């Protein structure tokens, strides 16, 4: 009956599996997840600087259309795109639509600086039945429909622009496309119209084009919008002689630094969470997610695992 | 593992273990009774702490990126787009994957270690009065009271002391 | 034994400072710190255990650093509440030590 | 829910003795460790008593080894501060305190989780 | 003399190399190599469905050149362009030819949905010796080349049709662009054409250059092919004055899900295979690959390596 | 190895071992022989391909991607087309070159433990009765019949029944 | 008294800290810096042919503007464009500037394959006060600028040139877009000019715009500059009836092969580095680097971090 | 370390060594010395070098690429541009970063290894006539002078010449 | 001993040839070479260490192999400076071995 | 900056000494062995005779066991190669040459860095 001094380590009843290089299914004592599975569902306004445009896209907000009043001035860390968004002005089309509402939601800001331009030889404010601002004709509230003088000319548009700020400048305009060769007279009485606006290193002249559309909002005619950037030191001319959809002045074009677009329904809560989702904010201090691959902010790396066990502890063996 | 020493010579574990990862387990003459050790117990929560630590430094924080989902075809540009970020995705479940199956074969065998290291430190201490059983306990071969027991857990026991009678136990 | 030493002493400062305060000890005591808030008159709260890793339920705001020999205590944005005074742990070995105090006052 | 109510904190003369007692409420009392800390009046923290699980392995602090005794109750699940030869030094607001468990263990050795509400032990 | 007993491990007269983590050759007892290097030098037709042009490329498929007429309600997973495809029709270009020809590579089908359109003033049917069907004048089989009434005026074309079907409409369509004033007059009337298409959300309008081209199939003159999408509830309106090359029809957009095409000349086997590449198809269980980048299917990684050999048994030390 | 069996006091390999990975070689009164074990051999082989079944699952499925190869230079789309897919093999390839060195060096190492975990088991069983020879054979200090050697390759083996015997001969 | 023989391990004094799995900081005897954050702050002419426009970047060069004439013929394994490169010439955009830049750079040659052409039925190498080489008007060293017969008609462009040779020509030609009515019957006599532009595959059309531009060089008119691809076999023609801006030849589509362009301010000293940054070279044997993102040649991988010290000893305890 | 002798039962190292990596240290009758050993030492740098060979191999060798930095915002195809960039900086400093914190743990357990196996050797050397201290010491029972000390770190010792001494010094 | 075995014993080749050199032993050397520079009449000059390991200073053209049994030495681009004879080193364990010598001649 | 100076190198006759000494300069020499390589001139590089860093163990080539003798001086940093019973056969270009430092430690069993200028030693 020698004394006996044994040496050992502690087990628990129920473990948990992990995986190893050499087995899919091995049972130890502690393991913790790596993998966050689960989000919040509302989007925390904090610490991110959310803008909910509501009923409006982003584009739609820069453009002014009727419903985009409480987006003036507005700026952000995320701008937030509803699926429940509708245009409610006179119908148009943005070539490269991604790239300039991709530039307004990096600069993070709808700051429009007004100025006072001078077309001479033209009636300006045109409204349309197609953009109605409390049930009455109106227009994109950041742009200046330019027809003929009353029963006179489109005089020739020579209008100019120096850069004298520090900030690079960011001009919305536009072209429009009438239905019929009527319209086109009875607006701007050239049967053909031109629109070029340049700067000093790049340029871009549209002549417009007359044809049927389908009726949107009882409207068959057309906008292009159009976008042109303005470096310091540099100067803008808008040069028409019909057609032109001018602009009452420009957009201050800021710095990247957490600004961005996310295309979400979810409702903005009152939670805190530094990454924001279209599925919801993630609140977690896990490194992966499979929650979505659309992340912003302090995020877990998107993966397509559910489930990731790191081993917190041994082998358990009962 | 790779020492063989949890589930290896060791043949189980104990539940009643609950104060620590490794601990001793006597038989004397005053009885028995069980107790954690410190030292092995902590050396291996620091190696799993220390890669728990590692494994949260948030570095990943990004804002303006690109479009991952789209209401019409395009083609070239849209295709590159998904091609960029199905890309991204497939490498970084990879990196997470081997990363957690790498960390579990080394964690198990960390811990592996640090039993041994424990079984090997006591060896070391007796060192002409016990054997090794094999099982992982060792045969006293001399009188050991729970001063004595004590003295093997917390480092201080002198095997000069039960030399003489030790030896003879066990050649004769 | 093994000593601690809290720097500062004592601190001020008005909400929304970047607080630092250190706990400075002499063994290798790997990870194994303690972190704790005191209001006078009350019992402490443990913060931050493992020397990094946030206690369930306190703020986001308080962190902490540190390995082996020297550690650290950071508070981001201080709130009118976090006006208390703090106590480090060592964990490594018996006896358990704390520190001398590091109170924030109002600035 | 979970929580420490701490009571035997009275006025006393130097050289006679104390119990103060720590009972549990909320927790698997006889599975953790406990410990004892005394935040003297005026300075810091002072961890003075700890004890095992089991109360075979009891851990004290230099100054009141042999002078005081610490143990607890599983079936009371209760804590006991058996304070023999007090003297003004030991004058203090005394805590019992919870170590924390980490990963599966209940370690004894660790930051402390719970701490009971604060009895002033005075002795003039 | 006592007895002994040994302990030891086996080993083999060769083994194999392979590298770790601290030498480049390292002989151990077996290994297995982990990419694959040889491939079938055919098309595997199973389980992926195929489908050969093998003398039209898609895009001539899509629109109906004489060579196509086997195309026809084809549906693939994957489709497979030939390098000695060729142009068999009236010469023509494709603006973003690449986005179309990936637009219907990823519906994967054919299927031309055809459709009654009452092109009202213009003669029909129209037809080229560029494009030969049989030793006939033919053109495009699902396009329409509209002229002028015999003797009489281009009437203009107000043609609109809605998008009652829950998919998504893919209008293929085209503008002429004449060799010589004669020609434009001679076959629409007018001095310059004008060809506008458009939907609520997005327009394209065409009006034609005309001008000497080199000639092809003895034709100077050019078709410029263009596609216009519908969604549900939309309407597409094509309007032109002159110079239409009008549908017949359009094609609905299906998912990707295992649709794409494959520019490859090796002949199409009887074998089976879950992958398939430029240079035929892969039957291996490794992980990874060194013969095309080019890869479609459940196929291994492309890599740039030719050997990684995975030790699979101790070192052989004999 | 990190244990020094394997090309380490194991001077070589027993190519007249064809019945398994690890085995013994005794030399009794009898004669000798050579027998395989199948516990140490199993465990090895199992970790192979364990790691084997691991690395063959097939999860790479793609059909639609982007073009790879160009009859026409274009310019800014073409470079980042290509860039991405460069970008891509790029990272692969090392994904595949780090994964093999590593479970090569890790493979290397798991047989190379196997080896030691069989000779400290029989190290275990003798205890007194036998000494570490050091090129991998034990001494054993008492006459051992094929019947005994069985007994140490099954283990079954009782040392307290050579005790006696083993001491004496050791000691003298 | 026994003898005691101890075995043990090498320490220094002062170690290195590296990082591992389990710990931040553990000092071991020696370990390597494998992050390189050093570079030599100029451009190494070896062993990578460099060229040095200088004040001229890369398109400047090509059109043959007045201050290119050093880069007449060169070839390069990397082009060196500069922030002080200045206009010299006739203000002028380039659609799809990005791409010929992109084209131009990868070829790696400037050679310039004259070519004769007859134009017939206009007057040739036009000048312009813009465009001073020597203090006398001039114009691209590459571009001849068509105009009316002296008094006379702009009579009409048909030139053609087939490809014999077996590589494939860029052809660089332009288009001017006048300022006012004036100016485009001053010089080409026609109302509306039209440059059409073809092969037998890809073809371009442009009728220019008129209108007033930012002065550029006392110039508001601009000259919009295009490029055409013409492979083996294949034929180009160049049909204009005005504002064309003829070719003078060709160049010739080279391989990639180590042919690209850097920006960079530093000067090109006489060391040797087989990695070129846009902050100047690297010299090193480390794997990774925070130099910069942009590098050209055999350079380490550019990571985030500034150290990753790599152990190359065993753990050191004094 | 794995093994637990550097960091372990060998206290601390010694900084007069300074020809070796690992060396012996003895007391006997003549006096002390410290010597190197050399295949412990060779065997570490092998493993050392090796692996900082691999790390050298150069094979990134990129000159036309996507452009990195932008004069002017563009929208669509510069934010796939930079997302591209960033996408691919982020995986590779990920891959250096793992790739460090590895090697790293590997080259410590190597290195302790190298120590566990001189140990073991020496330990397998004198076999009966030594007793392990349990700090990496070694008490020899028998009188051993500089020769003998010698062919302890040479491999010549032949323990069978002193093992009628040492076992009577150690029992008795 | 351990015998080091250089092929070939020379060679002619024009500047810019894929030059190839082999040293070729016995033992286990496994990592052990050293390859060596020699002008007439100077002393050698250390290229390759660890059998791999590129010098300070030396050219990156210069590129060593081989690992235990098969050894080489590789140069991409000979340059002519580089006209010289070439020697291999054994480190494995005394006594050191040295090669018969590789000399590149002009052609 | 670091070379390493020879000399001794002289006509003489077989059967007598010499004795050649090589100075370093420009590094810490006591701190690394050091080595002598002789190229018989005609024939390759030939390793003679190598010194660990204190000189107790000291290697030497078959060919010049117990008949040459190598020692250094730490006072002067100068290595001697004291030769005896010479003879035509260890007629060579001798080399004093310095083995190559690795990560932490100075190894005698290495690649040479540094080699001397090369002196004769010639024997009729
Ligand atoms: C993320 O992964 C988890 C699995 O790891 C997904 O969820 C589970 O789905 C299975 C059915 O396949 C259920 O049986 C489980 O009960 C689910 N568990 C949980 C926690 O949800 C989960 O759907 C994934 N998330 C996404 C967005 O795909
Ligand atoms: C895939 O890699 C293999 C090498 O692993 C390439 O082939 C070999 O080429 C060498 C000459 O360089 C020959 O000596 C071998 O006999 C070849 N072996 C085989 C199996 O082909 C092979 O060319 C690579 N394939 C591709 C498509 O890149
Ligand atoms: C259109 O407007 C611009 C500027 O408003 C006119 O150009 C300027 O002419 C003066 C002449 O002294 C120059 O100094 C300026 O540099 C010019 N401005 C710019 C922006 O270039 C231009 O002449 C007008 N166009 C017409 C047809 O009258
Ligand atoms: C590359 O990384 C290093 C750090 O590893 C950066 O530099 C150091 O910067 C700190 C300030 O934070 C200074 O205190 C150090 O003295 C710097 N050290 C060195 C060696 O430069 C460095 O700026 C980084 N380079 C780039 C281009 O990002």
């Amino acid at each position: 009956g020698n004394p006996v001094i044994c040496l050992g380590h502690h087990a628990v009843e129920n473990g948990t599996s992990v995986k190893t290089l050499t087995d899919n299914h091995i049972e130890v004592v502690s393991a913790k997840e790596l993998v966050e599975t689960n989000h919040i569902n509302e989007l925390c306004p904090s610490p991110l600087k959310l803008v909910d445009g509501q009923d409006c896209d982003l584009i739609n907000g820069a453009l002014g259309s009727p419903g985009c009043d409480h987006l003036q001035d507005t700026t952000w860390d995320v701008f937030i795109e509803r699926p429940t968004a509708m245009d409610t002005c006179y119908p148009f089309d943005v070539p490269d639509y991604q790239s300039l509402r991709s530039i307004l939601a990096s600069s993070g800001s709808l700051e429009f600086i007004a100025e006072q331009f001078t077309w001479n030889g033209v009636t300006v404010d045109g409204s349309s039945s197609a953009c109605l601002r409390g049930g009455r004709n109106g227009f994109f509230t950041r742009l200046n429909w330019l027809t003929r003088v009353k029963n006179g000319n489109y005089g020739p548009i020579n209008v100019t622009k120096e850069n004298t700020g520090s900030y690079v400048r960011l001009y919305l305009w536009g072209v429009h496309h009438p239905s019929s060769d009527t319209e086109q007279t009875d607006l701007y009485k050239v049967a053909t119209g031109r629109v070029t606006v340049s700067t000093r290193s790049d340029q871009i002249s549209i002549i417009p084009n007359i044809g049927s559309r389908p009726r949107v909002r009882n409207q068959s005619g057309r906008i292009s919008i159009y976008w042109t950037l303005v470096n310091p030191g540099d100067s803008i001319i808008f040069n028409s002689i019909g057609n032109l959809i001018a602009p009452r002045g420009h957009y201050k074009i800021n710095k990247s630094t957490k600004g961005t677009v996310l295309k979400s329904d979810k409702k903005i809560g009152s939670c805190t969470s530094p990454c924001l989702t279209d599925k919801g904010s993630i609140q977690s201090d896990k490194p992966f997610q499979n929650v979505s691959r659309i992340a912003i902010g302090n995020c877990p790396k998107y993966v397509k695992q559910g489930s990731l066990m790191l081993a917190t502890g041994m082998r358990n063996i009962p | 593992g790779l020492f063989g020493a949890i589930a290896g010579f060791i043949e189980n574990g104990w539940q009643g273990l609950i104060d620590g990862w490794y601990g001793f387990r006597h038989q004397n003459a005053e009885g028995t009774g069980t107790a954690a050790d410190l030292k092995s117990t902590q050396a291996a929560i620091d190696q799993i702490n220390g890669k728990l630590n590692r494994l949260i430094e948030k570095t990943n924080e990004k804002y303006h990126q690109i479009e991952k989902e789209f209401e019409q075809v395009e083609g070239r540009i849209q295709d590159l787009e998904k091609y960029v970020e199905d890309t991204k995705i497939d490498l970084w479940s990879y990196n997470a994957e081997l990363l957690v199956a790498l960390e579990n074969q080394h964690t198990i065998d960390v811990t592996d270690s640090e039993m041994n290291k424990l079984f090997e430190r006591v060896r070391r201490q007796l060192r002409e009065n016990a054997e090794d059983q094999g099982n992982g306990c060792f045969e006293i071969f001399h009188q050991c009271d729970n001063n004595c027991i004590e003295s093997i857990r917390n480092g201080t026991y002198d095997h000069n002391i039960y030399r003489d009678e030790a030896i003879n136990n066990r050649i004769k | 034994e093994i000593v601690l030493t809290q720097s500062p002493s004592s601190v001020s400062a008005s909400v929304g400072d970047r607080v630092t305060i250190t706990c400075r000890a002499t063994q290798g005591i790997s990870s194994w710190l303690a972190w704790y808030q005191q209001k006078p008159g009350k019992p402490p709260k443990l913060l931050i255990f493992g020397a990094s890793s946030l206690q369930s339920g306190v703020p986001s705001r308080f962190s902490g650093s540190g390995s082996g020999t020297d550690f650290t205590l950071t508070i981001s944005s201080l709130q009118p509440e976090d006006f208390a005074t703090y106590f480090c742990q060592q964990a490594h070995s018996f006896p358990l030590t704390f520190g001398g105090g590091t109170k924030v006052e109002i600035k | 829910q979970v929580q420490l109510v701490e009571s035997g904190g009275g006025v006393v003369q130097p050289g006679r003795s104390l119990r103060l007692s720590c009972a549990a409420s909320g927790f698997p009392f006889s599975s953790y460790g406990m410990h004892w800390v005394r935040q003297a009046p005026g300075k810091g923290l002072e961890w003075v008593a700890g004890v095992s699980y089991d109360g075979s392995y009891k851990y004290y602090a230099d100054s009141v080894k042999g002078r005081f005794t610490i143990s607890r109750d599983s079936s009371k699940s209760t804590l006991y501060l058996q304070m023999n030869s007090l003297r003004p030094e030991d004058t203090a607001v005394y805590y019992c305190a919870r170590p924390s468990a980490i990963f599966g263990i209940y370690i004894i050795l660790n930051g402390l989780d719970v701490w009971g509400q604060g009895t002033t032990v005075t002795v003039s």
